[PDB]
């Protein structure tokens, strides 16, 4: 079957896989959707360690075609999906805390095991998650990581109702971000961005405001506009980002870091101190996470952006990745 | 002022 | 009545001041002493802003000598305490929802208003924190900021018994760390300092690990005995021990930031992202938090180490200070 | 000047009454505004001792006409409120947590003070929280304490966006409960009462089910098409609505209790331990709690159902009260 | 076989059993121990429904004498334990949000699965937790519920160091838990029991107090000595205590209810609404829990009060703890 496979000078090889046979506990998906995330670029660039011969993937969307001894879970005919939480070890301070993502023992969709960028993929069936049936395969991919894991970004950053959000990066996970934060947490949302087809784009679904931090002060906005945002989300690929979220938010507000550009903040002593300013990591979501990510979009209540291109072109969508041309997703089509 | 820790306070 | 006066060469001139009138709601402590804290090392410095003429001095107690009008809170004879939390607002985000120190028309003793280190201080009644009978008041001044601060932070630290944390800086502040740590909130400790006489007095007082983090990767040791701390407390004035901290907590980790230098620590964003650190500043304490900081000095759960001086060493004290010669706080006495 | 005063045999008698002269901190308010909650019913009523000679009324609102000597946080001309929450003491372990309202030292307005529901009311200023420039009198009397009450209580049922909401009676308290958690939290909410024009209400205004607990089983039927809710808040007066919440939740939920009837709820243990359900009591709120319900309100998420009427018409409106025959607040109108 | 069978009459028939052959993710363990639990008296006696013919037992401690397929997390020779907590889904909203006692298919040992009170238990592997090496396995039979339990209480309770909490029943379960909250908790405590002889090794182990409900007022005698307990612990098999507790802590203040009698408590509503109280119900603990409270055990912290029966002796045991004569736990010998 065809599969999007990392190569060793970091582009994507769309050649042949064959999969092995199930074993217990596991399901095959026959792939109908994987949206292409900028983790996934990440990857195949090496940002993470060689992962040459990997299938690259985890916003799969599939139907069951077969199920391996002992499985329950799933059934020949269910959608479920493949995301970059693909398994967790069910067993240790993490798992059992309800901090399942952070499972040292973790396998990962793309990057540790096989992907869903292909035509059929292998998955363990306990943490297969199944799509609601009122949501379309498109923009489920969409939820399976840029969703989920802003959904879970939001929650994580105590936002509460009336209060004001700046979101960084407003692309496949900060659009998303964007939609979480205004339509679920009823937040006002600041919308920051160095593209303006993005924050275009951000303004268009209900962004209270709405910045361009190449060409402005963001923090400074804000802080100005605002009083400073209770919390911050960000999800762009860029340290700036990060080091301008740091002076946008008000004393005791959050920062919650979601991007994974190869960097360090800054983060300023004093400020961080006698300001109480928190500064969090976020990944992904666990499986409950999932589920009710995926249930807020069959209820409409988040649209993902999605344009559906054939596997072919997937190194060309990776340099619209880098130029910054897409809006939302772009979703890998396998359906024939 | 913002930021200014402890000079920017009122 | 004799001061210790910042001046505009970053030292201190002991001078002669005569006190205002009372305001109501103030009250005129006589002063029995104060503690010298490293925060008046950075305000005389100008770290913080030109100072020139404030009263330095932030662990302050005193005798009520006088109250002004509308008072209640305090009467004459009682003990009580100049802290850097001078007076909040008292209505507002941050004083009505447990949260006053991070207030933003907060007053602090030692900087923004007259300070404790001369023989009177003018106080506001309601915020000077009454000292409890059975803690005698050398101690209580090492409570009144180093004290409070460092219980604060430990709280906040979310650290749960038998879990480990990693105690960066063991000076005033890091060494009554240490004390609660073990003896109030019954975590294993790590303490981690570049000055062996600091690691010396840290297992005296039963440190499970100590490390010189100038001599040893600490991160790196950490790490392999204790597979990670859950938890930090940063009381060093140096931005390498936060940086440190950052890979010396275990995933999910909380590094709790104290220390005051003026400098930025750096955050590795996939660090902070996939291993989901949290990075949170902690400032002074409530009023709560000092009384209950108070009482737990009172029931000898912890144990000041503190040397008593006279107002005229002060800029000595300094130089001892700055050089990494003082152990545990010295304390101005004013004493007959 | 005019004000409501309980009687003996538990009546009100509009009587002549003149005012004490202003104390430091406090504030003389030309009411224009007061709302009749159903806690001056039991007042009056002796459930909570006698109060025989109290001026009723805790939902005012007032133009402020004098200030005492030191006050500087209300100035003639400022719009004011009195609340339950009348004065805190400042300074005690709830005060300082964030917990004010649960201060030992309290004083309730239409209580243990002279409240509202007069011509004119003493406050005491830097509690008179004040109200926003975009929001009318009436309206805002009922955010005063029906408003903020119910804001707090969604707030502390730990409700999530998405998740079923139990609401236990849907009068003044419940029906702003239902426009908070559907408006602001985002909740799917079931409003339950014994009273059909309540629940119709309650229907018009989006309630996602509606359930008359005379005509059906409530706690059963919430079973069933919801799988049991997240949560509950239960508002109102009688025992068996606190009894049903606790069989309406799923595992885990939590019930919070706000209504005030002078009677014994009844939990299950083993229900309550088996399936790990929460109950908790919720008192109005801080002055920061009703500055945000205020702000809702301001900007049009929520709109208080009101009709205005004369003092003369106190005993009266007690009746329609006691005969469930009010939708929405009745206003003590003092207005030209 | 032997295995300690409940019968139609509520007594126990000592049974000799041929266990079926293990089936995937299952492992046969060779039983040292199994303390006897109050839990399993409501379970003979019928309190939730007949049982007969089930095996009962959940403090057991056995060795691995056969894996069955698949099994990879215990291998023969190992220590573990069967618990209350036997199998969860592992994937649900309560097993994968830190919930997992909750599970609503859970198994339970000793009520809906045969239990670990017999010569050889079947357990599921991954749920079986493994005791630590230096950690006796009579101890470590009381940590597997009496311990975890009230580990997870306390810890649920939000008592801080330093605080007052009132323990209810200081029987197997209460003994321990004094000894948690005293010793790693840090806590203040009151023991309260209707029996002398269980308080008398209350004061013996550490009870800052203790009181008789039965001779006097407890919660009176509480508020007067403490100001209100900050937290409560229910293990008692009595509605009395639970009734008790509700007015023994001060305002803002949590009861944890613990304790499983087939009753009902009151909670009168004011004092729950306008003081604050809290009451949330316990479920023994999740896998980590149980982890964590094994290693307080096995490192001295909480040193369970054993006494080692032969199987024979069970009906008589059973009788001797509805007389209240067992100090701490009754521990059911299958070695040597
Ligand atoms: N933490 C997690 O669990 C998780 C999950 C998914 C993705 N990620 C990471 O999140 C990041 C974004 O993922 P994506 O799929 O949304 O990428 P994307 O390419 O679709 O969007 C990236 C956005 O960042 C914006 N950006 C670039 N520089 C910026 C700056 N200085 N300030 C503000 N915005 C800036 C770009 O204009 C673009 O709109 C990636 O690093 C990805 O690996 C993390
Ligand atoms: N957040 C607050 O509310 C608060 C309150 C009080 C003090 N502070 C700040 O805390 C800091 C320390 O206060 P102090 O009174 O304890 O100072 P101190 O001089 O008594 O102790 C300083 C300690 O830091 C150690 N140190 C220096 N470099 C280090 C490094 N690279 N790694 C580890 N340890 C190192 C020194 O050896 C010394 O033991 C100061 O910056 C002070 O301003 C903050
Ligand atoms: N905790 C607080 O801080 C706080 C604040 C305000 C009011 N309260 C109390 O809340 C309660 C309600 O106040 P209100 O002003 O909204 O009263 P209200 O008279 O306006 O509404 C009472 C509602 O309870 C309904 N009801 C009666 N029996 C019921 C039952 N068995 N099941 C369901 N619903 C039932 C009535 O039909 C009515 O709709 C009173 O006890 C009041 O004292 C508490
Ligand atoms: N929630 C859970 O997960 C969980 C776990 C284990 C046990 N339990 C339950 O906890 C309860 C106790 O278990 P146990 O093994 O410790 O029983 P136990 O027989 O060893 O202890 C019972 C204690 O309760 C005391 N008591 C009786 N009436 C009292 C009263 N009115 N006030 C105060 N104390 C009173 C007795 O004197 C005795 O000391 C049982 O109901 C059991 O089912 C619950
Ligand atoms: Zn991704
Ligand atoms: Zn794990
Ligand atoms: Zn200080
Ligand atoms: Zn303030
Ligand atoms: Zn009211
Ligand atoms: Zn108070
Ligand atoms: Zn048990
Ligand atoms: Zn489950």
């Amino acid at each position: 079957m065809k599969a999007a496979v990392v190569t060793k000078d970091h582009h994507v090889d769309v050649t042949y896989k064959t999969l092995r046979s199930l074993k217990h506990g596991e399901a095959l998906l026959k792939m109908e959707c994987c949206g292409v995330c900028h983790t996934d670029l990440h990857v195949k660039n090496g940002d993470f360690g060689d992962k040459t011969g990997v299938i690259l993937g985890h916003e799969g969307i599939g139907v069951v075609a077969e199920v391996g001894p002992g499985v329950t879970s799933l059934k020949p005919g269910d959608r479920a999906s493949v995301a970059w939480f693909y398994e967790g070890c069910g067993h240790c301070e993490y798992c059992n805390s309800g901090n399942e993502t952070l499972c040292r023992s973790v396998k990962n969709a793309g990057y540790s095991v096989d992907g869903g960028m292909a035509e059929e993929c292998i998955v363990v069936a306990d943490y297969a998650v199944k799509v609601p049936d009122g949501l379309d395969s498109a923009a489920a991919s969409s939820i399976t990581c840029a969703g989920v894991t802003t959904y879970k970004a939001v929650k994580l950053s105590k936002i509460r109702p009336g209060q004001w959000i700046a979101i960084y990066g407003l692309g496949g996970l900060g659009n998303l971000a964007l939609q979480y934060a205004k339509n679920v947490f009823n937040a006002k949302v600041i919308a920051i961005d160095v593209n303006d087809e993005q924050l275009k784009l951000a303004t268009e679904m209900g962004a209270d405001l709405a910045i361009n931090s190449h060409t402005e002060d963001a923090a400074k906005i804000v802080q100005e506009k605002t009083g400073g945002a209770h919390a911050a989300v960000v999800t762009a690929v860029a340290k700036a980002a990060f080091n301008s979220a740091v002076d946008a938010v008000r004393a005791g507000g959050r920062v919650v870091a979601v991007g994974l550009p190869p960097e360090s903040m800054s983060l300023d002593i004093p400020r961080l101190v006698l300001d109480g300013i928190e500064v969090v990591g976020s990944l992904v979501g666990t499986r409950q996470d999932l589920t009710e990510a995926f249930q807020f979009a069959a209820e409409g209540k988040v649209v993902p952006k999605v344009a559906l291109r054939p596997l072919a072109d997937i190194n060309t969508i990776f340099t619209e990745m880098e130029e910054g041309k897409i809006r939302g997703r772009m979703v890998i089509d396998f359906r024939h | 002022a913002i930021p200014n820790p402890l000079l920017g306070l009122a």
